[PDB]
């Protein structure tokens, strides 16, 4: 269990034990309890601290991007639409994740795929459900250059097919960091000369997501945007970070910008 | 995958059923739990205690406390009925916003007896007795204490024990009755005479009250949920 | 004789030489808080026979025409001796109550109470934008009253027995701990009320227990040429009084 | 596996349950509890009363 | 098992034994059966009290409010809705809970989530299946403000998706109140002082819902409306109380108007 | 099992022995085999009565009505329908159990509801995928008057909630009358003054189906048609009675008209 | 979950089917059963009884 | 689990069942009882009537 | 196939439930675990830890 | 099949899991390991503190 520790009796005291002193010029930080403070009676305390594992912390969905494609290709969004994968581009995700330098985990992958009427000038719409295709081509694959090309034959690259009208699909993915741990923050170069890329985008290579629709164009228009959601699943965690302050600016770097500790008070004394 | 085949009735929402489906808030720390007095784990705990009974709910009574309180008085006569009426502890005006008709507005059906405690509200120098009478159905209420006699009956008489109870027996051709009135499950009749007379010193009150309480016996059951018709709204309340 | 009875708490004692039992509302006799059910974890403070002991608060005239008192607790026993300074200076406290009713009456005289103690007697208002306000909820140690009929206002309690100032039948109020006191029969009520929350340890003065209704059922009546005051009085004692969170005195 | 039996008359009757979850929130509704007490609302008085003695003595 | 008393064989009697007779002016409410006022028979009794059990009065799913939305904003409802969770609304569900003064259960939340046509000057329509988004932002989150906002990534917020034509989602909730049950009437205040909201809404603070079409807007318009659907299970109820008698006027309080006791009757004796 | 019996080999007889011979006159109908009244051969005989069992011949799903109820209210049809429960206003399911004067039984309820576009002056309907709402409500219970009233909220009444493109929704009902069997065939009245309804219909008092469309009305129209399906199991049969002769009248009576035993033949003797 | 694939007549209502269905009203308590004379069990219970035959069946 | 034999001829052979619900009326319908008593209807008389024998003597 | 019936929340994705489903490099070899020193399991390691409180913030 | 305690109270209580897939990282998370070391980064001294006494003497 992840029961916490019980309140235990204590009774008046006049010694030379000082459990309230101490000096924090030590990394040590201090281990008292109520128990040295104060009377105190004895509680038996059941509440746990289940919920705080780092394995319930980051193991819920969240939304990592979302990108758009188009049959007729009527606002610049092509017949197909790619991400490279990465988990910066949002700051829930990312925010939770940069508590941490180090984490190894599985992830779980769902898409939530919806699509829409687009207008048109078209007359009489009575389009078949559409399928889709979401294709994960891994680092050096051949990529997408239009939804009619060879690479979409997924020879070799994963590769999921969903009908409209369907549960979201999904697939686990497992480690496959080239390290034995994802790292999310290098205070490194990818040149030994020290030039080039700066930081944990150096490390970041973990290939490119592409998805068409899989049926042809009818008469009219269907934008189709799909929805990208990670869960950490298996997670071990290493070297605690504090929680990031400061709004991000970039998805490749963690420039900032200078913001407050804390917000105002009209003095030291408030109630 | 594994060969699995749809029967009906797989996508429905019943609001009967109980299944079993992911929380949306796992490996949540519930409180404990600890012992809060009076815990209720059966309706028939609510139904089994005692409750005033509105036996003068009258038009003008309705909204005060005459509602749950019968005049008795010294006669000059011998004093004919105090009161009486058809018995059906969820459909009778009497009966059914007590304790005992609301949690049986939220049933179809019911079973077994009931206990109708009387009380005598008057001085400690004032004493009468009373012929509290049941009828089975099928031939009226008694229109005469006579006829009230050949039914069901306690003869109160009252003493320093204050109250007294007519119990009324299930006596039912059905295993159950509804609690909707329904003709072929009528339940019998309630009533209440003089059987002797108030009698009361010069100094004290010629006129006493007596209340009604109603409970159901360790006999009593109820079956098949639905909604009360006693509760009602017209747009959600904000 | 089932009909005499003492009860003695601290330095206070009551007699009665009629009485009708004594309800011990839900079968649970006041105690102190275990281990396993706290959460408050400084010392408690018990202060004992100081704060538990008989409370006699203001009497009320019966007439024939009364609808009924009110009293919340614990917001009745605030200025009560240590038990009203113990709240004083205490965030949480946690306390039974024997609550034991008076009423002796001639036998030429009848009439008939109800005493109930109602757990979490919230209460309505007259005006339904608006909630009750604090001096409409409580008098102290003097009783609030209900109204035969119904009453306006704007921050007024809607006072109506018939809805017992609660929405609800006014004969219903029998599932509650509660004894009847009948002249010809009893002059007195006794109900010992444990602790009854859902939090093991609650503050004493924004939050009410319970409030004890005395509610005439039957109407006083007598014959003229008798006593024609006739008072209820309600004497009150904590039982297993104790507090946390000590604290300079006040409440705001 | 628990097997219980069903709600059955009156003058097989087993059913079979496997729990799915890690949560006891996740698990269909306890119907099957019949327990009672009346007594702590029906008959809350210190001294027991007998029912064929007088209340009031 | 849940069954009842048998009935008790019984001769004529003549005794001091009193049965009958009781003071009621005790709490004690009287145990008398029919056995001791009458002659009866034996009967052996098979009924059962099982139906009337607190987690089957109470487990049984009722709406308790529904909420709608629009993907053209037609008619004031935005393009997102929001609940804070209350049980309030609704009299039916609040009646048979108020028959209790504390309640402790786990919920089971079933949506029914239903669309439909609007009109519109929009010509020719030919909508893919909508999907919905349901999240729950449990007290102190980040709220929408728009449906295309960043607090739909859903990085801790639990939630639900779900597409038009399947079968009605749920979700279990455990308890979870503050404390160790939930009140359903508070004779408090939320101020020291006295002052502030009075009654049961002090301690009302269980989040807010939000719903909202995840598809982008069609020409034309769709308005969803979604009811929200609570049973109880694994109930321990205490306290009883009384069953209303006057109907609610607020969802915050219980304010009442003064109402009849019972209905009319011509006189005492009535046939 | 419930195979019939074999035939019994049997030589010549001259006996005083007479199978043959009885009297009808008494209530006993003779047991006479083929072994009684000529030679016969030994037959081992493997047929069996199984599919005759009265659990068999009940226990087939037969439409009892159907009701109907529209968005547009174009035919006077309402925006909800109803349904007082029996089983009497079908002739074929009716008759069935008119062959028994008491049956105690379980029943199972399935319901196939179809949807149809109604004409309309409407133009553009690109109409979601309706859902409908099933309700009981038992004897005494609230009823609609209204699709949008609180009766609506089902927090006791049994309710299934059913998307169209789906399987048939279907529950179970238990044995539920108030006496020990239903009653098929009642010779009382339902006074003691032996006035008011005679016959079945005093002991009929099964509640209401209600059934609306749960989504909002679209500019068009639709119709949906509910058909119910009730299927006997579990069944106890007692008091066989004829076959009816006649065609039934009413629903509640068994009035009927005078109809011939059998059909024309030309003489005695045919061919 | 568990992999599964549905087959041929997965959303069938077959008339003649036997199949499990969640009560509406759980945990519903029935009323006892008791001896009614004359219970059946078959139909051949019944068409192994005399009935008169109409043998004379012409028009009038 | 129940296993059961299915109905088969005549000159693998069992099927299983497991109950998913509480309730006894949620359960598939007893269709492979074939117990009979014609002579309750058939033969309902008194003094027992021996077939070889006449029937009024 | 086996009969089976679909109940409320079949074709739902919800984000706080864990279930099971292929993996999309199946047979995948990881590479290996080495103890990497700070190991965190649980966020009350983080909470514990003293933590430099602004005491003093005004706007200034 | 896997038995394990579901996640329940304070003062039936076991669900399965079978794993149908032959990689571990198509498995459900592990949401039931409780174990903790908050002395790495609440007490990271080479000698130890003993709280009643001096820190520095
Ligand atoms: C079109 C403008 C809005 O019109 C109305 C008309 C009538 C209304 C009636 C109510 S109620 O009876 O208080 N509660 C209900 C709860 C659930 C259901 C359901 O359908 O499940 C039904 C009613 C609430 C809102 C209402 C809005």
């Amino acid at each position: 269990m992840g029961r916490v520790a019980d309140t235990i009796a204590r009774g008046p005291s006049n010694s030379e034990q000082i459990p309230a002193l101490t000096a924090v010029e030590t990394g040590h930080t201090s281990q008292v309890d109520p128990s040295d403070t104060m009377q105190t009676r004895h509680v038996h305390n059941y509440h746990s601290r289940s919920e705080s594992s780092i394995e319930n912390f980051l193991c819920r969905s969240a939304c990592v991007i979302y990108i758009k494609y188009s049959s007729a290709e009527s606002n610049n969004l092509k017949r197909y639409a790619e991400w490279v994968i990465n988990t910066r581009q949002v700051a829930q995700l990312r925010r939770k994740m940069e508590m941490f330098t180090y984490i190894r985990c599985d992830m779980e992958l769902t898409f939530v795929i919806t699509s829409h009427q687009e207008m048109s000038t078209a007359t009489n719409s009575d389009v078949p459900v559409q399928t889709h295709q979401i294709m994960y081509v891994p680092p050096g694959g051949p990529v997408p250059t239009s939804v009619n090309d060879y690479v979409w034959q997924t020879s070799t690259n994963p590769s999921i097919f969903w009908t409209e009208g369907n549960a979201p699909p999904r697939m686990s993915i497992p480690f496959m960091s080239i390290g034995n741990a994802y790292t999310m923050f290098y205070d490194g170069w990818s040149n030994f000369s020290r030039d080039g890329i700066y930081g944990y985008n150096s490390l970041n290579n973990m290939g490119t997501i592409y998805a068409r629709h899989v049926n042809d164009s009818s008469p009219g228009g269907l934008t189709s945007t799909i929805r990208i959601y990670f869960k950490p699943k298996h997670v071990k965690a290493y070297v605690p970070r504090p929680p990031r302050l400061c709004q991000y600016k970039k998805a490749k770097n963690v420039n900032f910008d200078v913001e407050a500790v804390t917000t105002e008070r009209a003095s030291l004394v408030t109630t | 995958g594994l060969p699995t085949m749809l029967t009906p009735g797989s996508t429905q929402f019943l609001t009967s059923d109980d299944f079993q489906s992911p929380s949306a808030m796992p490996q949540f720390d519930v409180t404990p739990e600890m012992n809060i007095p009076g815990q209720v784990r059966n309706l028939m705990e609510i139904a089994e205690v005692d409750s005033v009974v509105p036996i003068n709910n009258l038009q003008a009574n309705l909204k005060t406390m005459e509602a749950y309180r019968v005049q008795v008085r010294s006669t000059d006569e011998m004093g004919g009925q105090i009161f009486g009426f058809p018995l059906q502890p969820g459909a009778s005006s009497v009966l059914q916003r007590t304790l005992l008709g609301e949690i049986l507005n939220y049933y179809t059906h019911w079973s077994g007896s009931l206990k109708l405690t009387f009380v005598f509200c008057g001085s400690a120098m004032a004493t009468g007795k009373f012929l509290l009478a049941y009828s089975p159905p099928g031939a009226g209420a008694p229109d005469s204490r006579k006829n009230a006699m050949l039914g069901t009956h306690v003869i109160w008489d009252v003493g320093l024990q204050s109250s007294c109870v007519l119990c009324v027996p299930w006596i039912s051709q059905t295993h159950y009755r509804y609690v909707v009135d329904d003709k072929y499950t009528a339940s019998g009749f309630i009533s209440c005479w003089y059987q002797t007379n108030v009698i009361v010193p010069a100094e004290a009150q010629k006129s006493c009250y007596i209340m009604c309480f109603v409970s159901a016996c360790n006999d009593f059951s109820v079956r098949m949920l639905r909604d009360t018709q006693f509760i009602k709204q017209d747009t959600f309340y904000q | 004789s089932d009909r005499v009875r003492s009860i003695t708490l601290g330095n206070s004692t009551i007699t009665t030489q009629e009485c009708a039992n004594v309800v011990v509302g839900y079968g649970v006799w006041p105690d102190y808080l275990s281990d396993e059910e706290a959460t408050a974890e400084d010392q408690p403070t018990q202060p004992d026979v100081a704060t538990c002991r008989f409370y006699t608060l203001n009497s009320v005239k019966w007439e024939m025409q009364s609808a009924g008192w009110w009293w919340k607790f614990p917001d009745a026993l605030s200025e009560m001796g240590l038990f009203g300074q113990n709240m004083q200076y205490h965030y949480l406290g946690r306390s039974g109550y024997t609550i034991h009713v008076q009423c002796n009456a001639s036998k030429f005289h009848q009439g008939c109470l109800l005493v109930v103690c109602v757990p979490e007697a919230e209460m309505g208002c007259t005006n339904a934008e608006n909630a009750p306000t604090y001096g409409d909820l409580c008098g102290g140690e003097t009783a609030k009253q209900f109204e035969q009929n119904a009453v306006t206002g704007e921050t007024a309690v809607q006072t109506a027995v018939c809805n017992a100032g609660m929405g609800v039948g006014v004969g219903n109020l029998t599932i509650y701990p509660h004894q009847w006191i009948n002249l010809r029969t009893n002059n007195s009520a006794t109900i010992v009320m444990p602790y009854i929350n859902s939090v093991p340890m609650d503050n004493m003065f924004r939050h009410n227990n319970f409030t004890l209704m005395i509610i005439p059922f039957a109407p006083l009546d007598y014959v003229t040429g008798a006593s024609s005051y006739i008072p209820i009085t309600v004497t009150v004692a904590p039982m297993s009084a104790e507090y946390n969170g000590l604290r300079l005195a006040g409440h705001q | 596996a628990q097997v219980s039996t069903q709600k059955t008359g009156a003058h097989i009757i087993h059913y079979t349950n496997i729990n799915y979850y890690k949560d006891a929130a996740s698990n269909s509704a306890n119907r099957q509890d019949f327990t009672q007490d009346p007594s702590k609302f029906t008959e809350p008085v210190k001294d027991v009363m007998i029912k064929s003695l007088p209340a009031l003595n």
